[PDB]
């Protein structure tokens, strides 16, 4: 319903979930808003019920140095922004210092609208340029997207941006278990794969995507899988297709499941990986395990040093005759 | 007698029959790339005792245990290595054993061994007595240990001798048929012979009878007459760093593999290749090289456009390599006194034309060693005019001692990221010092990332007051004394609970996880005369809190100079 | 195709066989010529697709 919220200046920030209840039920906005928040716990369902309900804003959108915050999907009713009021130089959204930024709400179910003020990225390290550019094309005003909105730098630049798709090749659900078999990519150094990186997790409803959710850390959400490289053979087309099984899934309940590429930068990240789409798939009716991501970097240092090596060793042995 | 320049053993077994007779390697030794199993055991060379360069052997078959090949081999000196390591066993299929039980000592050089088929016995070797700086080791990519069981003579009374390290204290053996026996302590430092006889001062590896200097195996120094002397006589030149030889000697060898000029020359009392730079063979002679009349830079070209250095090698190939008009690029990953021998091979670098990047360069934490490195051209640049490019670089805790280094760059602008171990200070600095600052973006030198853990210079913020209570704290804090009040002045207080005074700073990497410095901000009050304050709630009657605060100047314009203020970590109990 | 690590080696050997690998002689001491007349053969065989010809032109008959 038309709920208005008229505020004092214009501009809440808003860096605690207790200036959320503040708003809650606040769906159009008098003013603006500036976001600040660092740190902090039940920050996606609490921003969900109580801005869950924020169908536009008149004034602009900050989003300064909001480090735990992951995605923005807890404002699922924004569509429109009138733009009225807006941060120096005409900046609808402004986003700066945004760490664990890993996604923007969707570019194929969320529309977005912009009156007047421009866009802003800048020391996003986790957010790639893709969903900027989608924003840039479904939000509209493409044209008032000018130069240095969005360094391509410190834009999704450490967190790697899969390029490329995979694809399932052969699938099995079993009632406890599922097996799979996917395309064997091999880019075109085949030892720069470390492995795969498999993606499960219940999901009863279709409708979650990627970084759905996550606190400053991101070991609450997913349910992550190493899968090591697969077995290289000559005569490529007799590898056989890398699979894995998943183990102890409960019968009769959708899981959604997607794979990621576990691969190796270049001297400029150029082997940027593959992954496939959230894939969701319904089971069949009948000492600190979980291992450190921190291990993955370990993994990365060690392997380009063996390639650095026989590269080198080959660019010395061998020698063209005339 | 004496094998060289190199032996390079290839497809072929016969190849063998050049070890028949001479027992000194007088250079690099390859064998590789042979398909054959049966005449694994027709060959082997009990005259082998010394090497100089290094050793390698690669997709090498029907060899099972190298111990029965070189039954004598004791030293290698490293006189030149092959990446960084001057012993290397890549992908053998069939060597079940290292052998080489009278492999005594190594002079310089690591070793690398992996991909190999059936070996082990690599971690029963001491390689602290045998090899000095294990750390640059690499010898994890091999065949598991408890597959084989490793075990030596011992297994019926403990015949193999005894060491501890790492905190292991076990046998040290290569075969089932031989142990590694060390020295004895009475000596320690000196060689030895079998039976525990201490061989004389300046042997090395192992000899014939004790305080014997002519009955020695190899030489500490030098080589002479088979004299084992620990320093080249006169009238003598040393030779590939391991033998003291004649003079007229130098002059019958050949150098047309490299340069068809009239021979080696000698210089500094050793028969150099070309003697370094700053030297010429006036009337090109063997003999002599007086000091170039000019400034007669060795100049450096480029085989790729970009010389990329990772490797001990690399830098070798750079050993006199004084003005490198080439692009230059660092890659080291690992490596932790390789930066003493950069200030050998690097240090006499000059200049350095085109771009300079430095990417995952780990092992080193201090520049300093391009001692002599001054002016990178950088008329060649990368994307966006980079003449000095830093990326994804560990803690590289310091650049140069900028109080007397001098740096200076042409043209182009720098760049600089993911240096958590430096805090942009010494950036500025740099920048200062070259005067680049007016070249320079506002995203390219990024404070979010340069410095992520690096605590360095910073203002104080005085705690004027605190008052505890049972569950909460009311705690004012000074206001900040910028230059400038118009800057956007804003406080950040971070605290958590501290039991042990043994704390440090927040430093990014904390953000999750517990002992996670917990973030408040909050801007300054309006009234002058108010300071900054806040209430805390997250407090226990008893508990030891250590919390302070960080306040940043944040210019109008992203990062015009940003002078950070910290405070001390203040530890407080409630009442 | 594109080769790297022990395939390039693998495919090397299937060429040469019997044949033997090529290599520098050195013939005096010292350093060698230039380690190579251009890059890195993997400049060739793995950033580029190198073909038996390539792999012929290291070979010894
Ligand atoms: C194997 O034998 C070598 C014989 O030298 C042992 O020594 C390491 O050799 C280097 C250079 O030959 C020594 O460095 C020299 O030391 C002086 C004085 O400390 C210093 O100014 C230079 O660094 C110079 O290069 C080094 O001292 C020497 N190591 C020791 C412990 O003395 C090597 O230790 C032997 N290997 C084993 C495992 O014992
Ligand atoms: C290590 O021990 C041996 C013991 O055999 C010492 O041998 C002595 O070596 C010198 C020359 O190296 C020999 O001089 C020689 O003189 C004889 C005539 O006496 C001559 O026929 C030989 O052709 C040679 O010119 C000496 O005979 C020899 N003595 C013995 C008993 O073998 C050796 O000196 C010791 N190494 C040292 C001290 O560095
Ligand atoms: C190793 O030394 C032995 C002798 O010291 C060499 O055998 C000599 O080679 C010549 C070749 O012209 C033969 O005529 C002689 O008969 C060989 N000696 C004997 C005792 O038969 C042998 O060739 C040397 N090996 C190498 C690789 O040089
Ligand atoms: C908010 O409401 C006031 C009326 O009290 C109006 O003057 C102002 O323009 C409104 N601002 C926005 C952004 O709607
Ligand atoms: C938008 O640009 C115009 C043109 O200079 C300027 O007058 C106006 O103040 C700008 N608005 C904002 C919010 O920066
Ligand atoms: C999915 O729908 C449920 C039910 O409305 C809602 O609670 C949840 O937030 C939605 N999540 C996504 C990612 O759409
Ligand atoms: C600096 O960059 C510009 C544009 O990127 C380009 O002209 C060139 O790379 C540099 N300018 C020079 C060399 O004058
Ligand atoms: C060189 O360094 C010294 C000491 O830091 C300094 O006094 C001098 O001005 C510098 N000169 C140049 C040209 O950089
Ligand atoms: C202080 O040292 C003790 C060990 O004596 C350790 O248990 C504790 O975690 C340390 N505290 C900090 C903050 O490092
Ligand atoms: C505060 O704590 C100190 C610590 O012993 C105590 O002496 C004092 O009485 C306390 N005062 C209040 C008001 O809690």
């Amino acid at each position: 319903c038309p709920k208005v919220c008229h505020l004092l200046e214009g501009e809440k920030t808003i860096d605690s979930v207790t200036s959320a209840q503040e708003l809650r039920g606040c769906t159009v906005i008098n003013g603006s808003l500036i976001i600040n928040i660092r740190g902090g716990n039940n920050l996606a369902a609490e921003l969900e019920a109580n801005l869950g309900l924020i169908e536009e804003i008149s004034g602009y959108l900050k989003i300064r140095r909001s480090y735990a915050l992951v995605s923005l999907s807890f404002f699922r009713k924004l569509r429109l922004i009138r733009g009225e009021t807006l941060e120096i130089g005409n900046y609808s959204f402004y986003a700066l210092d945004n760490q664990n930024l890993r996604q923007l709400w969707d570019w194929s179910k969320h529309n977005l609208t912009i009156t007047q003020g421009k866009l802003f990225f800048h020391y996003n390290p986790k957010l790639c340029l893709s969903e900027i550019h989608k924003m840039e094309e479904v939000s509209g005003t493409k044209g008032r997207q000018e130069r240095n909105d969005i360094a391509l730098k410190t834009n999704g630049d450490q967190a790697s941006c899969e390029n490329e798709l995979l694809k399932f090749s052969y699938i099995r659900t079993s009632f406890d278990k599922i097996l799979l078999r996917w395309e064997p990519y091999w880019p075109p150094d085949f030892r720069d794969l470390l492995g795969f990186m498999l993606f499960y997790k219940e999901a009863p409803y279709q409708n979650v995507t990627e970084f759905d959710g996550q606190d400053a850390c991101g070991s609450n959400s997913w349910t992550v899988v190493d899968i090591d490289p697969p077995l290289r053979s000559n005569d490529p087309k007799s590898q056989n297709h890398p699979g894995w099984l998943m183990r102890g899934l409960k019968p009769w309940t959708q899981y959604a499941i997607f794979v990621k590429t576990l691969v190796t930068f270049s001297d400029e990240r150029r082997t940027y990986g593959a992954k496939s789409d959230i894939i969701y798939v319904q089971t069949d009716a009948t000492c600190s395990c979980p291992k450190t991501d921190s291990q993955i970097l370990k993994e990365l240092e060690e392997s380009s040093f063996r390639k650095t090596f026989e590269d080198y060793l080959h660019n010395v042995v061998f020698v063209p005759r005339k | 007698e004496i094998c060289g320049p190199g032996i390079d053993i290839r497809n072929d077994y016969q190849q063998l029959k050049r070890l028949e007779n001479c027992t000194v390697i007088e250079g690099y030794l390859h064998i590789l790339l042979i398909s054959k199993a049966e005449d694994y055991r027709s060959y082997r060379f009990p005259k082998l005792t010394v090497i100089t360069e290094y050793l390698l052997l690669f997709r090498v078959a029907g060899l099972e245990s190298l111990g029965d090949l070189f039954p004598n081999l004791t030293v290698i000196r490293g006189w030149k290595l092959f990446y960084n390591y001057a012993l290397v066993i890549f992908e053998m299929t069939n060597l079940k054993d290292i052998g080489l039980y009278n492999l005594r000592n190594i002079t310089r050089g690591a070793i690398r061994i992996e991909k190999n088929a059936d070996l082990c016995y690599l971690s029963t070797v001491d390689w602290s007595l045998i090899l000095d700086a294990v750390s640059n080791n690499y010898i994890v990519g091999n065949k598991p240990p408890k597959e084989c069981g490793d075990l030596c003579p011992g297994t019926m009374k403990p015949m193999c001798e005894k060491t501890t390290i790492n905190n292991e204290y076990n046998y040290r053996c290569w075969t089932t048929n031989r142990c590694q026996k060390m020295c004895p302590s009475t000596c320690g430092k000196r060689a030895c012979t079998e039976n525990n006889e201490c061989c004389h001062p300046e042997c090395l590896g192992s000899c014939s009878a004790p305080d014997n200097d002519t009955a020695c195996v190899a030489c500490r120094h030098y080589y002479y007459a088979g004299v084992c002397v620990p320093a080249c006589p006169p009238n003598t030149y040393r030779f590939e760093g391991w033998r003291c030889v004649d003079r007229d000697f130098c002059a019958n060898i050949l150098s047309a593999e490299s340069s068809d000029s009239e021979g080696f020359v000698i210089h500094d009392g050793e028969c150099m290749q070309e003697c370094p730079s700053g030297f010429i063979r006036n009337g090109s002679q063997s003999m002599y090289c007086i000091p170039c009349e000019g400034p007669c830079p060795k100049v450096c070209e480029e085989e790729k456009k970009t010389k990329t250095i990772d490797s001990v090698t690399s830098a070798q190939m750079l050993q006199g390599c004084t003005i490198f008009k080439g692009n230059l690029l660092i890659n080291i990953r690992r490596g932790n006194n390789i930066a003493s021998e950069l200030e050998n091979f690097m240090g006499l670098i000059e200049v350095v034309t085109g771009y300079v990047k430095i990417r995952h360069s780990h092992a080193l934490v201090s520049l300093s060693f391009l001692k002599n490195l001054r002016l990178i051209l950088g008329e060649e640049q990368l994307e966006g005019n980079y003449s000095f490019y830093v990326l994804d670089n560990q803690n590289l805790q310091q650049l140069w001692d900028w109080d007397h280094r001098n740096l200076t760059i042409k043209a182009g602008k720098m760049y600089f990221a993911f240096n958590p171990k430096l805090c942009v200070s010494e950036i500025y600095r740099m920048e200062e010092v070259t005067g680049t600052k007016g070249r320079q973006s506002k995203g390219d030198i990024n404070t979010r990332n340069n410095g992520e853990r690096a605590s360095c210079e910073s203002d104080v913020l005085h705690f004027t007051s605190t008052t505890t209570s049972k569950n909460r704290i009311i705690i004012t804090w000074h206001r900040y004394r910028p230059p400038d009040y118009r800057d956007l002045i804003s406080f950040t207080v971070y605290y958590k609970e501290a039991p042990f005074k043994n704390v440090t700073e927040y430093d990014g990497q904390d953000a999750c996880g517990s002992n996670s410095w917990n973030m408040v901000d909050v801007d300054l009050p309006p009234n002058k005369d108010v300071e900054p304050g806040i209430l805390l709630h997250g407090l226990k009657p008893w508990t030891q809190y250590a919390v302070y605060v960080k306040a940043v100047t944040l210019t109008m314009v992203e990062n015009d100079h940003i002078r950070g203020a910290k405070s001390e970590i203040l530890y407080i109990r409630t009442n | 195709e594109t080769l790297c690590g022990a395939e390039l080696v693998d495919a090397l050997q299937f060429v040469c066989g019997d044949r033997g690998f090529y290599f520098n002689k050195p013939t005096g001491y010292g350093s060698s010529s230039r380690r190579a007349p251009q890059t890195g053969i993997v400049d060739e065989c793995c950033f580029r697709s190198c073909d038996l010809r390539r792999l012929e032109m290291y070979c010894a008959p």
